DNA sequence: AGACAAAACGACGCGTCGTTTTGTCTCGGCTCCCCGACATTCTC
């Protein structure tokens, strides 16, 4: 029993071809139907249009797609920024990815997937941080 | 001319504050502000500080503190007997192995609950000690009581027969850990009193009653005689209840010095009195003539229903358990050789000292018994030493310069009272002080029997050989007595006389086989040292046998001359040793003067005052003293005021006067005050919150400048503690440094009196602002009672006026049912000038033309007086009606609290005893977490249960107020069905069936209403409850205790609103907001399960508006046009339970008529505060109520464009 | 006529606004520091 979150790495790993192992690990990793962020759309949407170049009619209808059936978004947590701020003085990491922790601290997820982000360290006693890939 | 006058009203709780511009001159002036600041606490505190009981929530702190802390303490000794007796191998294996001896050295491990003796196998509990067990129903079948008894009875059998046989190891290490539970009575003292010390609880019959002869009052005494041929020292009066009457006394005999036993008698009751239980109890175990162990066995065996904890044996003196548990290691230490194994001792020791090798090498000496009884059970510690809280010297200093680079004064601890130096000290001042008085003409005899050195020699001399003198001692040292003359002093009091050195001259004499030499100064000196310094039985023989030694003094009589030396009394001089030391030389005369003593600084003062040369460090007011010293040999028999001055060079202490500049000055003041300084923490908590509330008006009326207020008028209206404190406090701002204003106070502080307020509000038609301003409660009250007796006509003001009837006159004041009383009375001491007090103060004029022209200055023609401009009522009541009342809150749920502990370091290659800070985070709530009663869950078939609320059930006495209703709300119903059958069987009275001797009919009879059938007897029931109790915590038992929220902790009461606009309610307690504001989010969540929009969240003493009927206040704001319409929708909120939420209207201080459950009226009715509005229209309030906030000022603070750009511009 | 939408029935049944009433940890021994007030003497 565990609540399984991911971040925009799994994603992007999953969309690229070059990276065929990763893109792999990534696609089984959104079998489970793990958790998804808002915020982790939000940089999703972000990068296929700034790494990617594609359209927007496109990215749309992918991100509808998998919201609908792959990955399963969770709520805005209206205390996410009092929440990230409590992070802020004892952990050092990119303010983004203490927002995405905080959300996914949040909505009771235990176990966070990505490259980045302090392999193996778990966050206030409470959630953990694993790299799939390895 | 323009004069700004600050008047303030101090209260219990309250503040009341006034600013005011005035002109009284050309009759003109305006007020600036007015407010009153009001500290919520409950009456209860108010009706109990002027008795006194327990007034403080320190005490409460400190007593759950101390609660605590022997808790911890019992776990610690319990947990070192697991660690030797798991080293000695003495713990059974199952038990032994579920605790942990790595980690947690000694606890158990985790969710684990293990007993020594019921061995769980396959889940089922079997008892470890069959073979005692059987020994013990083979004794309880040669007494012959019965053959089904408690298995855990064996402890008993097993203490009795560790006396005088072998039992096996693990009885052992249980009989240690239950000597470890019940420990008994012990003083550290100790002190041994009088060797008779009788002190015995007899039962004695009087026989008769002698009239004694002794009319008093009307009666003649009765003495009173007992069968044992004692007499009852005093005497009675009622007959009734002293004939043949069996009476148990405490009486305590003294052999007198006549050689016969001075017998004293004190009336003590039985299962009432401490001192009487633990008497009785004692002398039953001693007549037994065996240890309390056996004596429970005995006691047990003969009546095998008694209750041994807590009735049987209740509190007995340590000695019992030591000597028993002694008797118990001796006799077992010949069997087992494990307690002779000495490789065993060292592992024990090392085990539980290993960082500390002195005490081991202390400890290597002893055997087993001693670490077990003296080191483990029966260690107390000693108390804290109170040294480093002695007050401080006035006068001698220390600087010091630290790490930091910063230069700071270590202070001098004053002298202790019974040093011989401050005797020497006293008995000079005295000396000094000393003058003669004739009897005939009271004349002042003195100059011609103490004129010269010599006689003051010869009186000092006689006064180090006694410890106290009297009139006719004194007298007689000149040869004077009682029919002549008298000095000076009360002529029946004995004053002190250096009883230091002359008991301890009476206890050198008593020792004798010395030469009459050996007391010196420094013999003295240094016994007083040792007698003063160790405060302990047996290190205070211990030196008094080492000074014994190394003085030649024989320790055979000098030990008995010192052992029973009373205590020195806790008591310190006003100085410390070296400035008492320093001052000596100069009170010196005579032989005991000489220049040689005093010290270089002092002897340089002494030379430049006999040249007459000019020091800076010398005043004028020195030579003018000094002009009689003009040699050296001059400063003999100086007095302590000159030589205190040329030791030090000040003239005692002139104080400083002082002035603040800024409100930065009052500030760092107020931050600086230190906690516990004054009476008592009412009086601490009203100064400091005058203080802020000055500061504030400072800041928001005169931004700080200097002398911004040119008077401030003070007033209070048992409080008289900070009548002149805050005068002094506040003397420092409107004080003037042109030499006009010295004194204690400033002459601008203009305290009055409550003659002037009352003449003031009666002249001024204050009394009829006020009373038109509270006649609508009282016509409210009518109308709820539908009478006409809540108001009062009247054809000389032709009006109605506020009244009460008589009925409910109990203790009415019309005044002190409002907050702004407080404003009224400070605005009528601002304009009550220094003029006004004088005149109402000194009435008498001894001529009426000197006082005339005040009377024409300020009487109307002596009828009223005159307004301070024509404007002054009206004004006075726009401002009064105009007041928002700001009330302080205490929401503090966590905060953050250091812990430091002793521990050793190894620091320098060396293992250190320092002091280490705890690691981590560690919050403190700063509120009682639930209720003290704990109830157990329960689930009954017959009751139904509804969804969300639980059954709870604890257990109550079986008492009178058991009915039928009640008695069904017992959750045993074959006890439900016996009490029916007893409360029929009474005709249904529980007065009569269920009294003491009810419930003990019952009992006796337990099958007459059971059916024919037994029962075990019913003193105590569990009655069940349904509602909503919380689990106290998760970890082992404590998810099985259930609890309420204390009184006080619902502090958030949560509002939302969903997106289509109702208001949603919540009462959100205390365990959530404390891990929310543990993870450092808000105290309330932002929204609701349902989503809807957290509007606000409330908390008692909050400030809401509750708009009209027809106004739609959505995002109205503009508070600053707040007119009275306005001002009188302002509820405060008082409490909250469910989505219920009570509120008050802010102005409202005590109701005028409270709620009576038999007359069902009141002013708020039952709860005495509204769910809903007083007004007629009664609207629910938390509906349409919008939180404002407001400052100490109270005013109100809402956002601004000046604000808006604030809160980025100071990120900028 | 068919088959969906929902009103109607049931005893049953549990929730719900508004107020009132009820229940709420207790006693023992000391020790030693500090302060306050009120009396006397003494210096200024
Ligand atoms: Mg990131």
């Amino acid at each position: 029993l565990d609540k399984i979150a991911i971040d925009t790495n799994i994603l992007l790993y999953a969309y690229d071809n070059r990276d065929l192992d990763k893109q792999d690990r990534a696609v089984e990793i959104l079998l489970k139907k793990p958790f998804v962020t808002q915020l982790v759309v939000f940089e999703f949407i972000k990068v296929l249009e700034r790494r990617f170049k594609m359209d927007k009619k496109e990215i749309t209808k992918l991100t509808i797609k998998l919201l609908k059936e792959v990955i399963i978004p969770l709520s805005l947590h209206r205390d996410i920024y009092n929440y990230s701020q409590f992070l802020l003085q004892r952990y050092n990491f990119g303010l983004s990815d203490i927002l995405v922790l905080s959300d996914s601290i949040l909505n009771n997820c235990t176990i966070l997937l990505s490259e980045d982000m302090c392999n193996g360290m778990i966050v206030d006693k409470k959630l953990k941080i694993v790299n799939p890939f390895l | 001319m323009i004069k700004n006058i600050l008047g303030l009203a101090l209260g219990t709780n309250s503040i009341g504050w006034a600013l005011v511009k005035q002109d009284f001159e050309n009759k003109q002036g305006e007020i600036l502000g007015m407010g009153s600041r009001i500290i919520p606490m409950s009456q209860d505190i108010l009706g109990d500080f002027g008795k006194g009981n327990s007034v403080s929530q320190t005490a409460e702190r400190t007593k759950y503190r101390s609660v605590r802390r022997l808790r911890e303490r019992f776990l610690l000794r319990r947990e070192r007997l697991h660690r030797v007796l798991y080293i000695l191998n003495f713990l059974p294996e199952h038990y032994a192995s579920q605790i942990d001896f790595e980690k947690r050295l000694g606890k158990f491990k985790v969710e684990t609950e293990p007993k020594l003796v019921w061995k769980n196998t396959d889940g089922q509990f079997s008892f470890l000690f069959q073979n005692s067990f059987n020994e013990m129903l083979e004794d309880f079948k040669a007494a012959g009581q019965e053959l089904k008894i408690p298995y855990d009875w064996t402890i008993y059998h097993l203490r009795k027969k560790a006396i005088s046989q072998k039992i096996e190891k693990e009885e052992l290490a249980w009989i240690l850990l239950n000597f470890n539970h019940k420990r008994g009575y012990y003083q550290l003292r100790g002190e041994d009193f009088e060797e008779e010390k009788d002190k015995t609880f007899v039962r004695l019959k009087v026989d008769r009653i002698v009239d004694s002869g002794e009319n008093v009052k009307g009666k003649i005494l009765y003495d009173v005689y007992f069968e044992n041929g004692w007499k009852y020292d005093k005497q009675v009066v009622k007959t009734e209840d002293w004939v043949d009457r069996t009476k148990e006394f405490i009486v305590s005999e003294s052999i007198l010095k006549n050689g016969e036993t001075k017998r004293t008698f004190k009336a003590v009751d039985s299962e009432k009195d401490w001192i009487a239980i633990k008497t009785k109890t004692e002398q039953e175990i001693e007549h037994s003539h065996k240890t309390v162990g056996t004596y429970i066995y005995e006691t047990l065996l003969q009546n095998p229903k008694q209750k041994i904890k807590g009735k049987l044996v209740r509190t007995i003196e340590r000695k019992f358990y030591k000597e028993e548990l002694r008797q118990i290691l001796e006799k077992q230490k010949e069997f087992h050789q494990e307690l002779q194994s000495d490789d065993l001792y060292n592992d024990c020791i090392r085990e539980l000292y290993r960082n500390n090798e002195v005490h081991q090498l202390t400890l290597r000496k002893k055997d087993f018994v001693h670490l077990f009884m003296e080191d483990i059970i029966f260690y107390q510690r000693p108390l804290r030493s109170q040294k480093s809280s002695v007050s401080n010297c006035t006068l001698e200093f220390r600087k010091y310069k630290g790490e930091n680079g910063a230069e700071h004064t270590q202070y001098l601890k004053a002298i202790p009272k019974s040093n011989p130096y401050y005797q020497e000290f006293r008995l000079w001042q005295w000396i000094f002080n000393l003058n003669l008085y004739t009897k005939d003409n009271d004349e002042n005899v003195t100059k011609v029997f103490l004129n010269t050195t010599q006689d003051f020699e010869n009186l000092f001399e006689f006064l180090n050989t006694r410890k106290e003198v009297d009139q006719k001692a004194l007298l007689k040292h000149f040869k004077l007595n009682e029919k002549t003359h008298r000095w000076n002093f009360v002529e029946d009091k004995k004053y002190p006389c250096n009883e230091t050195k002359t008991m301890i001259s009476s206890r050198l004499d008593k020792v004798e086989n010395i030469s009459d030499d050996f007391l010196t100064r420094d013999i003295e000196q240094k016994i007083w040292h040792i007698i003063y310094s160790v405060n302990d039985k047996v290190e205070y023989e211990k030196a008094l046998k080492s000074f014994a030694r190394k003085h030649h003094l024989d320790e055979s009589s000098f030990f008995e001359a010192f052992r029973k030396f009373p205590p020195f009394k806790s008591e310190y001089g006003s100085f410390s040793e070296k400035a008492i030391k320093k001052l000596l030389p100069l009170m010196r005369l005579g032989k005991y003067w000489n220049y040689a003593e005093i010290d270089k600084y002092s002897r340089e003062r002494i030379q430049k005052i006999i040249t007459g040369e000019y020091d800076e460090n010398i005043k004028d007011k020195v030579r003018e003293k000094s002009v009689h010293l003009t040699i050296e040999n001059d400063f003999q028999g100086l007095q302590l005021w000159l030589a205190q001055y040329i030791v030090y060079g000040r003239h005692s202490e002139a104080s400083m006067i002082g002035k603040w500049n800024s409100a930065n000055d009052l500030e760092v003041f107020l931050k600086d005050f230190k906690q516990h300084s004054l009476r008592n923490p009412i009086v601490e908590q009203v100064i400091t919150e005058t203080l802020r509330v000055v500061k504030d008006i400072w800041l928001k009326y005169g931004n700080g400048t200097k002398d911004f207020f040119n008077e401030i008028h003070i007033e209070l209206g048992d409080t008289r503690y900070i009548s002149k404190y805050i005068s002094g406090i506040l003397s420092n701002i409107v004080r003037v440094e042109d030499g006009s204003d010295e004194g204690v106070n400033s002459k601008n502080i203009v305290p009055g009196n409550g003659k002037i307020t009352t003449q003031l509000k009666q002249d001024w038609g204050l009394n009829d602002v006020w009373n038109d301003l509270i006649l609508p409660r009282f016509e409210r009250m009518n109308q709820l009672t539908n009478s006409k007796d809540f108001t009062a006509w009247n054809e000389n003001h032709q009006k109605f006026l506020p009244t009460v009837p008589i009925e409910f006159s109990k203790g009415f004041s019309k005044k002190r049912i409002d907050h702004r009383h407080h404003a009224l009375d400070a605005l009528v001491i601002a304009c009550a000038t220094t003029d006004h007090v004088n005149l109402l103060n000194n009435q008498s004029a001894k001529s009426d033309t000197k006082r005339y022209d005040l009377k024409k200055k300020l009487m109307k023609f002596p009828k009223q007086f005159l307004k301070p401009w024509e404007k002054f009522t009206v004004d006075a009541k726009h401002n009064l009606e105009s007041i928002i009342v700001s009330f302080k809150q205490n929401l503090r749920v966590i905060n953050k609290a250091t812990n430091y502990y002793e521990k050793y370091v190894e620091k320098d290659g060396t293992k250190n005893k320092e002091r280490v800070e705890q690691a981590g985070t560690n919050w403190a709530i700063r509120k009682p977490m639930h209720k003290d009663t704990v109830s157990g869950k329960v689930d009954l078939p017959w009751v139904k249960v509804p969804k969300g609320k639980i059954l709870t059930a604890t257990r109550k006495s079986l008492d009178s107020s058991f009915d039928l209703k009640s008695i069904g709300s017992i959750t045993d119903t074959g006890i439900q069905k016996i009490l029916k059958n007893y409360l029929a069987f009474k005709d249904g009275n529980p007065e009569l069936a269920f009294s003491p001797e009810g419930i003990d009919d019952l009992n006796k009879n337990i099958e007459k209403y059971n059916d024919g059938k037994p029962h075990q007897p019913i003193n105590k029931v569990r009655v069940f409850e349904l509602g909503s109790k919380f689990q106290v915590g998760q970890t082992g038992n404590k998810k099985g205790k259930y609890v309420e929220a204390a009184k006080g902790t619902n502090l958030f009461f949560a509002v939302y609103e969903d997106e289509k606009g109702k208001r949603s309610y919540e009462t959100i307690p205390l365990n959530e907001v404390i891990e929310r504001q543990k993870q450092g989010l808000t105290s309330v969540p932002l929204e609701n399960e349902k989503g809807s929009r957290l509007l606000f969240d409330l908390s008692p003493n909050d400030l809401v508006y509750v708009p009209e009927i027809d106004e739609n206040i959505d995002s109205n704001f503009v508070f600053s046009n707040l007119n009275k319409e306005k001002i009188s929708r302002i509820y405060k909120v008082e409490k909250t339970s469910g989505t219920e939420c009570y509120f008050v209207r802010q102005d409202i201080a005590y109701l005028i008529k409270q709620y009576d459950a038999k007359t069902k009226i009141g002013e708020l009715e039952s709860q005495n505060k509204l769910q809903v509005t007083m007004t007629d229209d009664r609207i629910r309030i938390t509906d349409t109520c919008v939180k404002i906030n407001c400052d100490r000022l109270g005013n109100i603070n809402f956002i601004t464009k000046e604000k808006i750009k604030q809160i980025f511009n100071e990120f900028r």
